[PDB]
């Protein structure tokens, strides 16, 4: 679960990379940069709540 | 030196080209410096500094300046060059001279040839002598003193 003000979102992580830029002269590191993609869960017992389907 | 010498005395001497005494005199001479290419790497966990490497050694083009002189040899060389694409790679020599007229250095300069010739915009209203410039390529320079 993700969120941030007025953002919320559920799902699960689909990709990532990490790029690591600064270092310490031990090897250290002190700066990295990451992207990441997010896919969007709904449980199906909530999508048939969501789909109010209504002649039946 | 103890007292450096000054530039106003000088002879330029072209070698492959029949001389003239009217050949050798010049109003002025530039070009004769050089220069390293480099190259820069940034080495993780180094933070003082990026690494330098050269890569090549670079040379300008040599200048020549002079009052317009009509039956020079040094232009007919130029024209077969620019006129016809017939090539032929001169040797020069550049002398910086004492009070005795000798040499206190000199200039070696090694397969050369013209790239560029103009004279100067005439103008009616002004009283200027025409100016006549010469441009050449070359390989390298060695120094001799």
């Amino acid at each position: 679960m993700i969120t941030w003000g007025s953002l919320l979102f559920k799902g699960y992580l689909k990709e990532m990379d990490i790029e690591y830029k600064l270092f310490r002269p031990d090897g250290t590191p002190i700066r990295a940069m990451a992207t990441t993609k997010i896919g969007e869960f709904v449980e199906e017992e909530l999508r048939t709540a969501q789909e109010n389907n209504q002649p039946d | 030196t103890y007292y450096p010498p000054s530039s106003f005395h000088f002879l330029v001497e072209f070698t492959g080209i029949d001389a003239k005494n009217n050949d050798h005199e010049f109003q002025s001479v530039s070009g004769l410096s050089v220069d390293i290419d480099t190259e820069e790497f940034a080495e993780g966990g180094e933070n003082r500094f990026k690494h330098k490497f050269p890569v090549k050694t670079k040379y300008p083009n040599l200048v020549l300046k002079r009052g317009v002189l009509v039956d020079s040899k040094v232009i007919s060389w130029c024209r077969d060059a620019i006129e016809d694409f017939e090539f032929k790679p001169i040797d020069l020599t550049v002398k910086l001279l004492n009070e005795e007229h000798q040499p206190l250095m000199t200039w070696n300069v090694v397969h050369a040839y013209p790239v560029k010739w103009s004279v100067e915009d005439f103008n009616a209203q002004e009283s200027k002598m025409a100016i006549e410039s010469v441009e050449l390529s070359y390989n390298y320079f060695k120094t001799i003193v």
